[PDB]
């Protein structure tokens, strides 16, 4: 559906049905409730305590089937540009797109092989370096997020004598907010995430329905406008 | 195995900081365990009673290359002068003080009496006390030309009664190991006096069953309670 049928069932399930009829929300209104109820249905169906099947990325058809259009394949770029101090001697600063959402796989492809990263946690990490090895198993890499500026900058930890070609990522790509109209106006330009033209939809028509009733929920809960609402309905942000 | 090699194969025998519940020793600890495996090891060793190898201290080629390293010669001329002993011509001979185990001894007699026979080398016999007295007397098993009987007694001595004069003494017996440290222990700290790094002496075919003995009994030291 596109941006004019988000709109206009927006408007019949918001307040064309109801008795008492609401006033109507303007577009950016609409927008914003739009944009809101995207990541919070993306964040619902990533994780699966975050929905009701508790059901995550790939638990079901449906939920891979969701992401299927968010999905993308990077390349981490190699932080020599700038010196920096890294926490481990014998690690590579690697930076990750801009446009990155959640990391799903990661690899790297080395003089040995392709290694797949594993994302070693902190107290992982004080466990791993206490023992005498220090090395990740044979077909792994390991991985620590270290210091990032503007966009996620990542330490790639491999085994000795062993020299990185290339790091490929596959993420789940930021989705681009829903914009029903040209936002441009003339008292001032408003903008959802800093584009004020109109934006599309661009994960499947699978949960097209599911992020309009979320917006709508989220629209009545702002109408309501009591604490009880907004803390209930600010559960299922996560 | 070197001092490093013993610590990184002793973590790795006791999976430290595995993801299973396991063990982690500090390296004193580690020294500890290493150095008690060491010496019940070998004690086990010469006297035969350990049941994997069920040999005694020299009775296969396996345990000649085990506990060669320990095996010490050790010669002496000054008698201790002002001691009471069980006969007359009773001579007193100081122990090294790192002895073990006594494995030969031999007696070399000085005496104008066995002539021709001077500097005769006397096979030294360790006599029970029950025997002695029976033992002076007797022409076959008492003290000769060729035979010197050796008794214990206080303060790391050994009493040799013999007939004739006693000029040298000979001795090879098995010598304190050098403990098994793999850090330079902090002040007060040490094993078997000794503070500061001390590599097993013995050769590197028993290192291994140091390692497995010392992670039993490490194991033994963390759940005799649990």
């Amino acid at each position: 559906m596109n941006v004019n049928e988000f709109s206009n069932e927006f408007d019949v399930l918001y307040n064309n049905i109801m008795s008492n009829a609401a006033p109507g929300l303007n577009e950016y209104e609409k927008s914003v409730l739009l944009t809101k109820a995207q990541e919070e249905i993306v964040k619902n169906y990533f994780e699966p305590a975050g929905n009701k099947y508790g059901k995550g990325l790939d638990d079901s058809p449906k939920r891979q089937i969701d992401f299927s259009e968010l999905i993308k394949v990077g390349e981490g770029v190699l932080n020599t540009s700038a010196p920096t101090i890294t926490f481990d001697k014998r690690a590579k600063v690697y930076d990750l797109p801009a446009d990155l959402f959640l990391v799903i796989n990661e690899a790297v492809d080395t003089n040995a092989g392709t290694k797949q990263i594993v994302p070693i946690s902190y107290s992982d990490y004080t466990r791993l370096m206490s023992r005498p090895y220090k090395e990740p198993v044979k077909y792994q890499a390991w991985r620590i997020i270290t210091t990032s500026i503007n966009n996620i900058s990542v330490e790639l930890i491999v085994n000795s004598n062993e020299t990185i070609t290339d790091y490929k990522v596959r993420y789940i790509r930021r989705p681009a907010p829903i914009i029903t109209t040209n936002l441009s106006s003339e008292y001032g330009d408003v903008t959802i995430n800093g584009v004020s033209t109109v934006s599309e939809c661009e994960l499947n028509p699978i949960i097209h329905s599911e992020i309009l009733q979320r917006a709508v929920e989220l629209a009545k809960a702002a109408y309501q406008g009591d604490l009880q609402a907004s803390v209930e309905l600010g559960q299922r942000s996560e | 195995m070197t001092n490093k090699e013993f610590s990184d194969g002793f973590s790795t025998l006791l999976n430290s900081f595995g993801i299973t519940p396991n063990i982690t020793l500090d390296e004193y600890e580690k020294s500890t365990f290493l150095t008690n495996a060491q010496e019940q090891l070998i004690i086990d060793i010469y006297s035969g009673r350990n049941i994997i190898y069920g040999k005694s201290f020299e009775q296969t080629e396996e345990i000649r290359r085990y506990l060669s390293n320990l095996v010490e010669t050790y010669e002496t001329s000054t008698k201790v002068t002002g001691k009471l002993g069980l006969s007359k011509d009773s001579v007193f001979f100081e122990i090294p003080q790192d002895t073990w185990f006594i494995t030969y001894e031999v007696a070399f007699l000085k005496d104008s009496r066995l002539g021709c026979l001077d500097g005769i080398e006397a096979s030294v016999v360790p006599l029970p006390q029950d025997d002695l007295y029976r033992a002076k007397d007797n022409p076959f098993r008492g003290p000769s030309k060729d035979r010197v009987l050796r008794l214990d007694i206080k303060s790391d001595l050994a009493e040799l009664i013999s007939k004739y004069n006693v000029d040298k003494y000979l001795m090879r017996y098995i010598s304190q190991p050098t403990p098994i440290i793999l850090v330079d222990l902090p002040d007060g700290l040490s094993i078997n006096g000794v503070s500061t790094e001390s590599e097993c002496e013995l050769n590197p075919v028993v290192h291994r069953a140091i390692l497995e003995r010392a992670v039993q009994l490490a194991i033994i030291s963390k759940t005799q309670l649990t």
